[PDB]
DNA sequence: TTCTTACTATTTCTTTTTTAACTTTCGGAAATCAAATACACTAATATTTTAA
DNA sequence: TTAAAATATTAGTGTATTTGATTTCCGAAAGTTAAAAAAGAAATAGTAAGAA
């Protein structure tokens, strides 16, 4: 009861009523999912947690599906002010609900527990996204020409699809398989902002599919019941949603690297063998296969050899490499959890009184929605992604079932008789092969002699027919077809800037 | 810390950086330079850092030593001073007997033909005062004296006091006789009129007419006759005769003048011509009064009036971007603008000093545009005094030039205008110029000049400055005995300064590196200190309260010797 | 960390044109450290608070902060011509941590969380030179003659020294040492307050005629008037 | 004919040395200052157009 | 014939506003320390001849 005045006299009244507006929105929204049920307005009842706050922020700020107000974000002068308004009001809503969190303490509502640093990470995430879209604002933002206009991802990425690295490395990168394992680790650190150790710890068994999403690539990284602490929960959840660009897609890169790793060239690149998966145990084989390998078959390749790799590549594309900023940890990272809320909040039956459960929409398969789309370099502003029907020429499965057909055998094998992770990984691989054949014609369009095309079954005119399908206007068009990057569209969809990316035969 | 530092320090001037203002600093808390932080604010000195410091000492010196205890201070004691039942009316009735009618007239026509600018600053028509001389001797026989007639009595006897102060010894000897006085006075008949007897009889005539004013009850009935009488008497050394009484009567005068509450003196189009002439008359009375306000400015003068007149610079700088009556006030008001720095250690910067100089050439040409008649001693009187004042201000101005910034050859300027002033005194040794050596403007100006030339020649011994010292040393003895002991104390001062000239050169300037220890410096400290101590009236206040009884090294020993020999307090009476 | 928002910069560069100005008031403690807590720093490229308009002002209000001397010294080196410094809702203040410019009379405050004092209780005991328990026991009359009971201030013990024990010297000297904190300010006016560290020492001339006053004495008692 | 037997990357770990980011004196250059002007009200009174 | 309607000079005073100093310090360049990368050698896990 001592908390009266210093709560009250903490603020300007103007501040207090802006905060009152914001928590009034919060209360109405919790009644909109009847969390507080239906003026019915107590204080020792209203739950405050970082995910609750966060999902309120989702449902109000970012959820611009909203067809009455759909396309303010398209106009540059509207969005350039609108997102600044978003982030300012974001910070104010954070302060408001922090104030309300302290308010529930003086009423003694134990249901209010903040963990601001999670919401600080939300703040930092949206801050970095708006600063990314802000630094990209103009060709002549300042007197720069092409290096503001040089994404360190794509200039590397596209130039890694070349079957030759002649000035670069005959010492290192003869094989395209080594180029693809480099591109795999680079798109790891690109999409999944991690450390070298965190890049090391990917078995195949921690690579799952979207439950409510079909497209999520779940790396359900959990502390294994012992760091100093049992009850294993430190949950780090990640995703590799594909890219409309067929050359920075993680799924395309992954399917390509695993094709060369498993099958490769039938003469030259004799693969590592498509795995057993028959008397596999859940945890036996997929929990042994590294996502990438060198000479060893189980562990992860050598650290300073990767340092050499990144050094050679960033001197090839002439970019400032700094080793801490890829091998050591950043803080621009993914959400982190307990066991407590993770089991508690994602259980629907504890919240089954509600009209909706947040696992459905704003948490696509236990992922905070902006931590999905920002890390996958997307404007996070629909909550209702329906871009999946955008598919000129969906590829035929008869071409698909040529490579990796053992998967098709395994589901015509005793599908029960295989381990649970195994067939789930098999369906993962089929989605990978689908995305692979989908993105294949531009790979043929730009490097027709990759080691994938050291296989004349692809040289047959069924694949070439599908190549002429997807690359149909490519010879006649001045510009490209596929998407680029949210602030690099009007530069590199031009074929010429796209060819300035190439150094060896544009 | 607490009670921190003030401004960027020696470490800050060492590094030219931000000054975090701590103890030692935040500057000095970084790199451990507290010795450099504190050795900015014992052995023998080896620099010329004594001289700028000593020129800045000269200012506060000159505000006291040349100014107050030597001149503007009379030590007194309530027990020592008698009451006034005797020589109450009696000495006044003596001096009202001893003066005679033709004895009045010859003095009047002396002062009429020779002192025109004075009563031009006072009354104008001195023959209207001849009428009052005529009405006096009728009124000498009278008894029931009105207040107005007694005001005219005070006015005429103040003028009679003025006449003694400028008449030469020869004409006064032709009118009077030493022996009837020195039998009544009982003093030595052997002395002349010039050797204080002009002075003593002048002070007598002053005291009598003030006692006439005491018979007037002027404090019951103030009128401008008082101010005119005071402006008459202020031309003498009566401010050095009775400075406290002079401040009292000055206070009464400003009270009487402002009792009519008149600001501007140039009238409207539609006044009485008597009224218009009256306001213009108060015009010249006002400027002569504020001149005395400036000249009697001291700590025993707590009431100021020339602050109310604005500066001449703030008016003249606009248009640059009788005539001699206002010109006297121009020069004196320009001195007023000059010398607030006497007790202020802040420097006058090098523009308004240059504004004063570059106007002062126009003032010089205005002095040049004036005339002097060799027939009219009123006219030589009129020109010579302005010709004195212009070089007086010019000397003080260039002294400021050399002191505050070492303006080049301002020493040579000092010597140049000193030559001019010496030759002005030289011109006074002629016929119809003798009493020009009697007005106290020389008694201050020459004192300041000889004191600064002494001050320069104690330390920077220039043989031209030493030659100027020899010339002023001769000029010491070239002065009338009308100035009295203030003359003689100057003779003491021209002694004691020169005696300080002994002690400085013979003993090396000791220090601690900057705290320049010399017994000469400490002598010059205690010079100011004892004078300011006796300038306090608080001891007299505790005496006035009654039962509150008034209570109380080589660098040391040489001070102990020279001051026990040379008392600085040898300059009172 | 010296940095500002552009609107405030636009305000300050336009601030000069007033010539009718009073009562400058700031709230942001960060901004407070930059703009009037002068901190010695007489120079920044922009952000110059214009000596003329430093001079013009009459009074200063400081609304809501934590400590005015987050630095070692809450200075007012400039701001020559203030009269009424007023503190609304800062948490802790040292009275000693202020430089208090030339001649101002009122210094009122309210709603604070912590008050030091100018620690004058120690400085008294240098002069009469007794023990603090003698000073609290022998040297307390706790006068409530008739004018003290005009107001209540009944939360507070309203003390006064003894007229008998002190021989009226080391009383006037004691009182002048009380004054020497104040630099001739008069109006003090303690509203709602919290946590005085020291005692409460007020000179007699300033409490008589009630130029100092107290409105909401809550966390506070034991005022001596000397 | 596959146990020796030193090649052969390799690779691992240490050095060093080379890179690069963080902190610190040095010429110039802005931030006050008591004048010091140039401005600038403002008034008194001479100054610029007209019938009975 | 002019009072009425309405500027110009000097003067008295007052108030912003430069000013050259002058002061106080900032932007930039030399240290300082920590990361990154090749270098170099010390195992090293394969790795092709040479007999029984
Ligand atoms: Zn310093």
């Amino acid at each position: 009861e001592d908390r009266f005045q210093e709560l009250v006299d903490s603020l300007k009244p103007r501040t207090a009523h802006q905060y009152k507006t914001y928590y009034t929105k919060y209360i109405q929204w919790c009644q909109l999912n009847q969390i507080i049920p239906t003026n019915s307005v107590p204080y020792k009842d209203l739950p405050i947690s970082a995910e609750l706050i966060h999902w309120f922020l989702l449902d109000t700020l970012i959820t611009d599906d909203k067809p009455g107000e759909k396309r303010e974000e398209t106009e540059d002068l509207d969005e350039e002010e609108e997102n600044s308004f978003k982030i300012a009001t974001l910070k104010k809503i954070i302060g408001s609900l922090n104030f309300l969190s302290k308010l529930c303490k003086v009423h003694e509502n134990p249901n209010a527990n903040i963990d601001t640093k999670y919401l600080e990470s939300v703040t930092k995430l949206h801050t970095h996204w708006i600063d990314s879209q802000k630094a990209i604002t103009t060709n002549e933002t300042n007197n720069t020409n092409t290096q503001v206009l040089c994404p360190p991802l794509l200039k590397v990425s596209l130039n890694l699809w070349n079957p030759e690295t002649n000035h670069l490395s005959e010492k290192f990168f003869k094989t395209c398989s080594e180029k693809l394992r480099f591109l795999v680790d680079f798109q790891l650190r690109s999409y999944l902002n991690l450390s070298f150790e965190e890049r090391s710890k990917i078995r195949f068994g921690s690579l799952k599919l979207g439950k409510r999403d079909r497209d999520a690539i779940i790396y359900h990284k959990v502390t294994h019941s012992a760091e100093k602490k049992d009850t294993p929960g430190h949950h780090q959840l990640l995703a590799l949603l594909p890219q409309d660009c067929p050359f920075i897609c993680p799924q395309t890169t992954l399917a390509a690297y695993l094709y060369l790793r498993f099958y490769g060239i039938p003469s030259v690149s004799k693969g590592d063998g498509f795995p057993n998966l028959n008397a596999d145990e859940n945890g036996s084989l997929l929990q042994d296969i590294p996502i990438l390998r060198g000479k060893s078959l189980t562990t992860y390749p050598r650290e300073e050899t990767f340092s050499n790799y990144y050094t050679t590549v960033f001197r090839y594309c002439h970019l400032p490499y700094k080793r801490r900023e890829y091998f050591n940890k950043c803080n621009l990272v993914y959400p982190t959890w307990d066991e407590d809320t993770f089991r508690t909040f994602f259980n629907e039956e504890n919240h089954g009184n509600w009209l909706e459960q947040p696992e459905a929409f704003a948490f696509p398969d236990k992922i905070p929605f902006d931590f999905k789309k920002i890390m996958n370099f997307k404007s996070p502003y629909t909550s209702y992604s329906t871009n999946a029907k955008k598919d000129p020429f969906p590829p035929p499965k008869d071409l698909l079932v040529q490579i990796f057909p053992e998967i098709d055998e395994y589901k015509r094998h005793d599908y029960e008789g295989l381990s649970q992770n195994s067939r789930d990984f098999l369906d993962l691989m089929e989605v990978l092969r689908e995305r692979f054949l989908s993105n294949l014609p531009w790979i043929y369009k730009f490097f027709p002699n990759h080691d994938i095309f050291q296989d004349p079954i692809f040289g047959n005119s069924d694949f070439q027919s599908y190549f002429n399908d997807k690359t149909i206007h490519s010879k006649g068009s001045p510009i490209l077809s596929f998407d680029i990057l949210p602030g690099f569209n009007k530069i590199y969809k031009n074929k010429t800037n796209f060819y300035s990316l190439l150094i060896e035969r544009p | 810390t607490q009670l921190k530092s003030k401004h960027p320090c020696s470490v800050c001037t060492r590094r030219k950086v931000k000054c975090d203002r701590m103890i030692p600093c935040g500057n000095c808390r970084k790199r451990g330079q507290d010795s450099e932080c504190m050795k900015s604010t014992i052995t023998a000195s080896s620099s010329k850092e004594y001289l700028p410091d000593l020129l800045l000492f000269w200012q506060n010196y000159e505000y006291w030593i040349t100014n107050i205890g030597l001149y503007k201070t009379k030590q007194r004691d309530l027990t020592r001073t008698p009451a006034n039942l005797d020589t109450d009316t009696e000495e006044c009735m003596f001096w009202m007997n001893y003066l005679q009618k033709d004895q009045s007239f010859q003095l009047m026509n002396f002062a009429m033909e020779n002192l025109g600018a004075l009563y031009f600053g006072s009354i104008g028509d001195i023959s209207e005062l001849y009428l009052r001389v005529e009405q006096y001797w009728d009124r000498r026989a009278d008894k029931n004296h009105s207040v107005d007639g007694k005001y005219w009595d005070a006015l005429i006897w103040s003028v009679f006091t003025m006449c003694i102060y400028y008449m030469p010894v020869e004409k006064l000897a032709e009118i009077f006789s030493v022996y009837p006085l020195h039998e009544y006075l009982g003093s030595n008949k052997r002395l002349n009129w010039e050797d204080g007897m002009q002075l003593v009889m002048c002070q007598n005539f002053a005291r009598c007419s003030l006692f006439q004013l005491k018979q007037c009850d002027f404090m019951a009935h103030p009128d401008i006759r008082l101010v005119q009488a005071y402006l008459i008497l202020a031309t003498t050394t009566f401010p050095y005769d009775e400075p406290l009484l002079a401040n009292s009567l000055l206070t009464q005068c400003i009270h009487t003048f402002k009792n009519f509450h008149v600001d501007d003196f140039r009238p409207l189009l539609n006044d009485d011509p008597v009224e218009s002439i009256a306001k213009v008359t108060l015009g010249r009375i006002f400027y002569r009064l504020c001149g005395c306000d400036y000249l009697q400015s001291g700590p025993r003068k707590p009431i100021a009036l020339h602050t109310e007149v604005s500066s001449l610079l703030q008016h003249a700088a606009y248009l640059q971007d009788n005539s001699t009556e206002v010109l006297y006030w121009k020069i004196i008001s320009l001195d007023r603008d000059l010398d607030q720095y006497l007790n202020k250690s802040s420097k006058p910067p090098l523009k308004t000093l240059d504004a004063i100089r570059r106007e002062l050439d126009i003032f010089q040409y205005k002095v040049d545009s004036l005339e002097e008649d060799f027939r009219s001693n009123n006219s030589r009187f009129q020109k010579f005094i302005a010709l004195f004042q212009i070089s007086t201000v010019s000397w003080k101005l260039f002294k400021m030039y050399l002191i505050y910034y070492d303006t080049a050859d301002s020493l040579l300027k000092v010597i140049h205008y000193s030559k001019v002033i010496i030759s002005l005194i030289v011109n006074n040794f002629h016929a119809k110029s003798e009493f020009f050596n009697r007005h106290p403007m020389v008694m201050q100006t020459i004192t300041r000049v000889v004191s600064f030339i002494s001050f320069y020649q104690i330390f920077v011994e220039s043989a031209a400055v030493k030659q100027l010292l020899v010339d002023l040393t001769e000029l010491t003895a070239n002065l009338p005995t009308i100035f009295g002991s203030k003359l003689d104390k100057l003779v003491y001062l021209t002694e004691r300064l020169s005696k300080l000239k002994l002690l400085w050169d013979k003993v090396q300037l000791l220090d601690s590196g900057d705290s320049f220890y010399h017994p000469v410096f400490k002598i010059l400290q205690n010079d100011i200190k004892i004078i300011e101590l006796k300038n306090d009236e608080m001891f007299s206040l505790i005496k006035g309260l009654g039962s509150l009884v008034p209570l109380n090294s080589d660098f040391r020993t040489i001070v102990e010797e020279f001051q026990s020999e040379y008392n600085i307090s040898d300059i009172l009476s | 960390n010296q940095l500002t928002s552009i609107s405030v910069i636009r305000t300050i560069r336009s601030m000069e044109s007033m010539k009718s100005l009073r009562k400058i008031t700031v709230r942001g403690e960060k901004l407070y450290e930059l703009l009037i807590n002068f901190h010695g720093f007489r120079d920044n490229p922009g952000k110059t608070i214009s000596y003329i308009v430093k001079r013009r002002i009459n009074e200063i209000r400081l609304s809501r902060m934590n400590q005015i001397s987050r630095t070692g010294l809450a200075d007012f080196t400039r701001w020559d011509n203030l009269q009424k410094l007023v503190l609304s809702r800062v948490a802790y203040i040292d009275l000693n941590s202020i430089v208090f410019p030339k001649n101002f009379k009122s210094l009122t405050m309210k709603r604070v969380s912590k008050i030091k004092w100018w620690n004058i209780e120690e400085n008294i005991l240098k002069e009469l030179k007794v023990d603090k328990r003698t000073f609290k026991s022998l040297y307390i009359k706790e006068d409530d003659s008739k004018f003290t009971k005009f107001f209540n201030l009944r939360h507070t013990r309203i003390k006064e020294l003894d007229k008998s024990e002190i021989n009226q010297i080391t009383y006037l000297r004691c009182q002048a040492i009380v004054w020497l904190s104040f630099r001739t300010l008069n109006h003090i006016k303690l509203q709602n307050v919290s946590e005085v560290f020291n005692n409460i020492i007020v000179p007699r001339a300033l409490f008589d005629s009630k130029r100092v006053e107290i409105y909401r004495c809550e966390k506070i008692s034991q005022v001596l008037v000397i």
